[PDB]
């Protein structure tokens, strides 16, 4: 659960540092710990997770992170935009599984800020709950709806 | 990696490409492994480009000259890449390349002479080639064997000419022996004319004599004469005056239209002359519909840079006449800018399609790209741009607005740096306006979403203040922007300008702390790009915090980069425990100076 914070944190580098370094398990056990931080002040660590998200263990991994990600964040608005771009260009494999993730992913993190939708509005291009949900707010807000997307959060 | 870049450069729109990626290159190389890989790796793309030689291997190559410069080893591979790669253009091109290789004269003269007559023997790219080269009476003997030889190409004969001409620039002596010599052929006379009335009485005499005879093989002699009585320019003056207006007449109305009109251009410059004014008013008018029956404007050009004269009636003809004819426009520009007021003014409220005071009507959505001849409308974009930025020098924002919202994309830069920089020395103030800032910052999070937004963002920090004050909600939202994009260090700047008022710090602290616990060689290059950012953040404190970052800085001093070194400084430079390190690292860093030199130079 919570302790440290800290011998978490720089545990959590040795970690993400190992992270790093195409064994399936890896990514597995990446996303899975992710999850199992949850909150909250690893930020570095976060960026990192942005990173080595954006290096697309295959597509599906870099999906699970987008989930988790959003999951934990549900800030950093940076790497948000950052990955933000990163797949909505990958956006025209994962292509569909993308599209949830990435979909489910800003819901889940978003927004309150329609500048990134008006942009990954054009972005899209080429994503319905996610454009739903998009517009829905646009008009005025909403609560959940994300439960649809993911389920566990495993306790 | 390096590699990558490398093949990416060599191979080249490719003049660009291999251009910045080399720079990049060699520049990012900084200096067992650095001598070997950049050597054979380097060397092996040295052959290779010579061997293919397009231009991609050529433009690359040259670049790896300029790099691998910025005297033993710089010889030689330069004679050789270049000679394995000279016996389109790669002549010259090889030839510039190793010309400021060199010198920007015994290998030299002797490589020179020798590929020279080579090639001359039936050469001008390699004569040319030695005459930049040898640039900034051996050049006096060789240009008279080789003038020789080729004249009787001859245009990069006569660069070498005049080349050589000006490096002496005594031999005077041996110049004007060359110059009566030749003056006792078409290309030949041409470039002796040219160089000589640039750079002797009965010499302008007798030139006067031929040039104005041969005025009365057509295009040749336009040029050579043309470019002879201009350089040449009162008796002079006259008789160029009578031979001029001569020709010009003649010319027009009859290819000569426009070199005479050129020839009388310079003479303009070199000088009722409203008279001379009204007909080249008309020549002017006709010009424009030559250009237009064409679609050159050159000759209101040079006749703008002759003098600001003949009054509004002329002027201001004459401007609508031009006005209403691609950097024309920008010549027109610079020349109505040189002009007065009142034309300026006027063209500057034209503005175009679709643009004018009033109204607060007819702004969003042109939207209308009418066409006269027409476009593929995109012309005209970059051009529209252009002109924007020309013209520049509410209805104003809206319109640049819009604008730069549509054209910015797509596809091509342009428009939001333009308008950017445009509303950027516009307005601000504009004391109370709510929709400047709010568009402002608006366009600002659009550009969120490459280097132009970091340009962008140059012009934006210089904008400011109190406008990014109010941002702060969105300024924030520009705050994360900064953390994310990497390169991420150009943010860092921008960022230091938003203190105070701000609650910024706090979160600065947080990418701080962040930086520090990451403590991997690229993570260095962020760390040391955030200590930059607390550099120039230059704000307070966060005391201790300071303190604690700087000892883990401390401990960073140990092998890494100079990233170690810059972060010592900023650490410093804001603003004691401090005995201990200080003379640990600086002494060191003395003693360890060789060979890093930026920690020395950080230690001071």
């Amino acid at each position: 659960l919570e302790g440290e914070f800290n011998p978490h944190l720089p545990t959590i580098l040795s970690l993400f540092l190992d992270v790093l370094e195409n064994k399936k398990v890896v990514s597995v056990r990446i996303l899975k710990s992710l999850v199992v931080f949850g909150p909250h002040l690893e930020e570095y660590v976060h960026l990192v997770l942005p990173t080595i998200i954006k290096l697309s263990s295959g597509n599906l991994k870099k999906a699970a992170i987008i989930t988790i990600g959003r999951l934990s964040k549900n800030n950093a608005l940076e790497m948000s935009s950052r990955i933000v771009q990163a797949l909505v260009r990958v956006l025209n494999e994962t292509e569909y599984v993308k599209a949830t993730m990435n979909t489910l992913s800003l819901l889940l993190l978003q927004l309150n800020i329609d500048f990134t939708v008006f942009i990954p509005v054009i972005n899209k291009t080429l994503t319905i709950y996610d454009r739903l949900v998009a517009k829905l707010l646009n008009n005025e807000p909403l609560p959940t709806k994300i439960i649809i997307d993911k389920d566990f959060d495993l306790p | 990696n390096v590699k990558a870049f490398d093949l990416i450069f060599t191979k080249l729109n490719q003049l660009e490409r291999v251009a910045a990626s080399y720079e990049l290159k060699s520049c990012l190389i900084s200096l067992v492994s650095t001598e070997y890989f950049q050597r054979f790796s380097n060397d092996i793309n040295n052959k290779v480009f010579e061997l293919i030689h397009d231009s991609n291997e050529k433009l690359g190559g040259v670049l790896a000259v300029d790099t691998l410069i910025d005297e033993l080893p710089n010889q030689t591979s330069r004679l050789a890449n270049y000679l394995r790669v000279l016996i389109d253009i790669e002549v010259m091109r090889a030839a510039a390349t190793t010309l400021g290789k060199l010198a920007v004269l015994t290998s030299e003269f002797v490589e020179f002479e020798v590929k020279t007559c080579i090639e001359w023997l039936t050469q001008e790219y390699r004569k040319h080639a030695s005459l930049l080269i040898i640039s900034s009476y051996p050049f006096v003997n060789s240009i008279l064997d080789n003038i020789w030889r080729a004249l009787r190409k001859l245009v990069i004969r006569t660069d070498a000419a005049v080349t050589l001409g000006k490096c002496l620039t005594s031999s005077l002596t041996k110049k004007w022996v060359q110059r009566l010599f030749n003056g006792c052929i078409h290309g030949t006379l041409l470039v002796y004319r040219q160089l000589v009335s640039l750079e002797l009485k009965d010499k302008y005499e007798e030139i006067y004599e031929t040039t104005m005879k041969h005025r009365d093989n057509i295009i040749i002699r336009k040029e050579i004469y043309a470019i002879i009585p201009v350089l040449a320019a009162d008796p002079k003056l006259f008789t160029q005056k009578y031979l001029d207006a001569t020709m010009i007449h003649y010319l027009t109305l009859l290819l000569s239209d426009k070199g005479p009109i050129l020839v009388s251009i310079g003479d303009i410059a070199y000088h009722i002359g409203p008279y001379l004014d009204a007909i080249v008013e008309n020549l002017r008018d006709g010009l424009e519909t030559k250009f237009k029956t064409r679609k050159e404007k050159d000759i209101f050009y040079c006749v703008s840079k002759l003098a600001c004269a003949v009054r509004p009636l002329l002027a201001k003809y004459l401007n609508r006449g031009l006005l209403d004819a691609s950097d024309h426009m920008q010549e027109t520009l610079l020349v109505i800018c040189e002009k007065i007021s009142m034309e300026v003014t006027v063209n500057e409220k034209l503005l175009n399609i679709i643009c004018l005071v009033l109204s607060g009507e007819k702004f969003r959505p042109p939207g209308s790209p009418t066409p006269m001849k027409s476009l593929s409308s995109e012309t005209a974009r970059a051009y529209r741009d252009q002109s924007l930025l020309r013209k520049t020098g509410t209805l104003d924002a809206m319109i640049l607005r819009k604008a730069l919202r549509m054209l910015s994309d797509i596809k091509p830069k342009y428009s939001l740096t333009e308008f950017i920089r445009r509303v950027i020395i516009s307005y601000m103030e504009h004391d109370n306006m709510q929709v400047r800032k709010l568009a402002a910052l608006t366009s600002c999070d659009l550009f969120v979403k490459s280097l132009y937004a970091l340009n962008v963002v140059s012009e934006v920090l210089s904008k400011l203040l109190t406008v990014a004050i109010t941002d702060p909600v969105a300024e924030i939202r520009l705050e994360i922007l900064k953390h994310l994009d990497r390169l991420s260090q150009p943010d860092n700047t921008k960022l230091l300008f938003m203190a105070l008022n701000d609650e910024v710090f706090a979160i600065q602290m947080e990418a701080m702390k962040i930086c520090g616990r990451l403590a991997v060689i690229p993570s260095l290059r962020k760390t040391l790009i955030q200590l930059l950012t607390e550099l120039k953040h230059s704000k307070m404190t966060r005391k201790k915090e300071e303190c604690a970052s700087l000892l883990c800085t401390l401990i960073s001093s140990s092998s890494d980069v100079t990233k170690p070194y810059l972060e010592p400084v900023i650490e410093i430079l804001l603003p004691s425990a401090v005995a201990s390190t200080a003379l640990k690292a600086l002494g060191e860093i003395s003693v360890v100076g060789g060979e890093d030199m930026l920690p020395f130079l950080d230690e001071l």
